[PDB]
Order: structure tokens, then sequence, then C-alpha cells
């Protein structure tokens, strides 16, 4: 697609800028932007906000021509829930990775119908909302979950690679472990990528 | 054609309230039950109240609940989000309820001006929600979300839902 009717009263897309927590670097958001690179010409910056003291190294460098078509401002901010917003100041910033998630990888323009864009949202809510901060029965849960789902495709939301995928990988590093095989296969299906692989290099 | 089983212990008034909204636009019918399901085809369903919200939205096309451009859509994700972790829970209610009325200072719905996703679950979970209704006893609610919550909680659609599966 590439188009910039985003905003419908607003300009067009320009820059997007991503308040986030350094104590809980998202991850997804870091791959995320790798994989927008390949696509788009990126202008990245990282900041440090004033309520923040010793970012480590690796955070500061994890981003480091003519013209741009899209502007990537990270600050590293003391924030409860990492937050997007598309000018120097806002009201309602949309919070929480997984929101984020689902709009960059939008702004590549594969159109889903209404189931599988359904169910592309409910991995992302999965990720988030239960293997994030779940218990081992819940992340057992889980596990089983896209076990299940990896033997019917190759990707948690079918043929493709979706942000379903992309989400719930990044959720998965950072979080006992008994890994069954379709998994254990669809991450090294990830880990193949170029945009997944350099951005597990950051967290160190 | 699209069949949604409900639990009706605890009704998700959400997206009841979605169904009335898009029941002219689609032919949808409602069963009682223990658990929440929308049977989509013959295997296909959707468990979770935030996955049955979305697929509605997304079929009743005349409806626009789900707003009219990927701003709005990413908005009204937030929102989703937020009623169902910040707004689903006991502790910092008070820090919650006031990035909520700070949101609806200059608003008069939470999305682009006309009734959303967002609006419906939000509704849903903060009529829901003990310490809103406390705070209702006390007259120690925000001043926005009492106008905006007010303004739903009158409208023909929210009293129908309301009235068929408060519980209370």
């Amino acid at each position: 697609d590439l188009n910039s009717v985003l905003g419908k009263d607003y300009g067009a897309l320009k820059d997007i800028v991503i308040n986030a927590n350094p104590a809980s670097p998202p991850l997804s958001l870091l791959v995320l932007h790798r994989l927008l690179c390949e696509h788009f010409r990126v202008l990245s910056t990282v900041h440090t906000h004033s309520s923040v003291k010793s970012v480590p190294e690796n955070l500061l460098k994890c981003f480091g021509r003519q013209d741009y078509q899209l502007g990537f401002t990270l600050i590293w901010k003391n924030v409860p829930k990492t937050q997007m917003k598309f000018s120097i100041q806002t009201m309602c910033p949309i919070e929480g990775e997984g929101n984020i998630a689902r709009f960059l990888f939008s702004l590549f323009g594969q159109k889903h119908n209404a189931v599988n864009a359904t169910l592309i949202d409910s991995w992302v809510d999965i990720a988030i909302f239960q293997l994030k901060e779940g218990s081992s029965k819940e992340k057992a849960a889980v596990f089983r979950s896209m076990n299940s789902a990896l033997g019917k495709s190759p990707w948690l939301a079918g043929n493709e690679l979706t942000v379903a995928d992309v989400v719930l990988w990044s959720v998965l590093q950072q979080i006992s472990v008994t890994v069954p095989a379709n998994v254990q296969r669809w991450m090294r299906s990830c880990e193949n990528l170029a945009p997944f692989n350099t951005a597990l290099k950051l967290l160190k | 054609t699209l069949s949604l089983t409900v639990n009706s212990g605890d009704p998700p008034l959400g997206a009841l309230l979605a169904v009335e909204h898009v029941k002219d636009d689609v032919s949808i019918s409602v069963e009682e039950g223990k658990e929440n399901i929308l049977h989509v085809s013959e295997n296909v369903i959707f468990t979770d109240v935030n996955s049955i919200l979305r697929y509605l939205a997304r079929v009743a096309t005349t409806a626009g609940l789900y707003g009219s451009n990927l701003m709005e859509h990413t908005e009204i994700d937030h929102w989703l989000e937020f009623s169902a972790t910040k707004l689903s829970s006991c502790d910092s209610f008070t820090s919650t309820i006031n990035e909520l009325n700070h949101c609806l200072s200059l608003r008069t719905y939470l999305v682009g001006n006309s009734l959303s996703l967002a609006d419906l679950c939000v509704w849903a979970t903060l009529k829901g929600n003990a310490a809103w209704q406390e705070q209702l006893k006390q007259k120690k609610a925000p001043v926005h979300v009492k106008r905006w919550f007010g303004f739903l909680e009158a409208q023909q659609a929210f009293q129908s839902v309301g009235t068929k599966w408060d519980v209370s």
C-alpha cells in the first residue's frame, strides 16, 4: 500500500514518537522498526528523558540521505506502559506495545478478511494478556495453543508472517521451559529473519 | 448464520451492546449459556470478549464501530486494552479514572465524534466496576466521565441491553 491517508483531518504521517521504559525494553517494537526500515526510509533517533538516569549503552545505540518517508523517535522515559504519539504533544497517547505493534505493521498494507484480521489480533492479545504476566499454568496453556495452530500453519495466523508472529515471539524472549516442536520450529523460522535476529542482539 | 452464545451469568454487556448496534446491518442471534462464544463458520470461533467485539465491528460495515482510518483504528484498540486491563481492576482505580477523565475533557465520544467499540467496551467495564459506582454513591466521580457515561446510559440501545441483561 504505502499510502498516507492514515489521519483523516490532520496531515499525512511523518513522525512517530514512542516513549518506552528502559527497565522494560519493547523488543517487539525494536523488531518492527527493523522491519519498517526494509520497506521505508526511516530517520531514527533515540532520546533519554530528564526523569531517567543511566540508560544502558545497548539501549542508547539501538538504532545506530535526501529525504525520509518516516521519522522514528524513541524516547526512553519512566513510563508504566509504552506510548505512541504523532506530534510533539498530545492528550490521549496510544498505550501498550501490542497496540503500537498493530499500527506499525499495518503501514505495510497487507489486508486481511474480517476473520483473519481478528485472529491476528487475538494472538497479539494472548501474548500481552496471558503469556506476558502469566503463571506457568498459563504459560503452558499458551504454548499449547500455539503448537496446535503451528501444526496447521507455518505462521501463527496463516501462511504469511503477521504482527501476531512478531509480538508473541518478542514477548517469549523476555520471560522452567518445555517447548513443543511446532513452536520450536516457528522460533527458528523467525530467528532466521534479519530483523528479528539483530534486535535480539541489542538486548544482549 | 452468525450466532453468539453468551454467559448469562456475567453477561458481556459490551458485546451485547455491539450486537444491538449491528442487527439491522447483520443477521445475528443470541443464545443463553455458561460461556462466551461467537460461531462464525463451521468451526471458527471467538471466545474472548475483545475478539468478538472486533469481528462484529469488522463485519458490520454500516455501523462504523471500528473507526474510519488507521489512526482511529489504533485508538479504538488502545481503549480495548485499557478496558480489559486498567479498568478490569480493583487497584489504582483513581489513577485510571483520572486518565479517562482527561481524555474525555474535549471529546464527546472516545474516538472520532461517533459511537465506536471504544465507547462500548469502556462503558460496559465501567458499569460492572464496583469502584465506579461507589464513586457514584459518593458523588466523588470525575466530571467528564460522568457526562459521557450519562450520555451513553440514556440512549435507547444502552437501556435495552441494560434492562434485559444487567445483573446488579
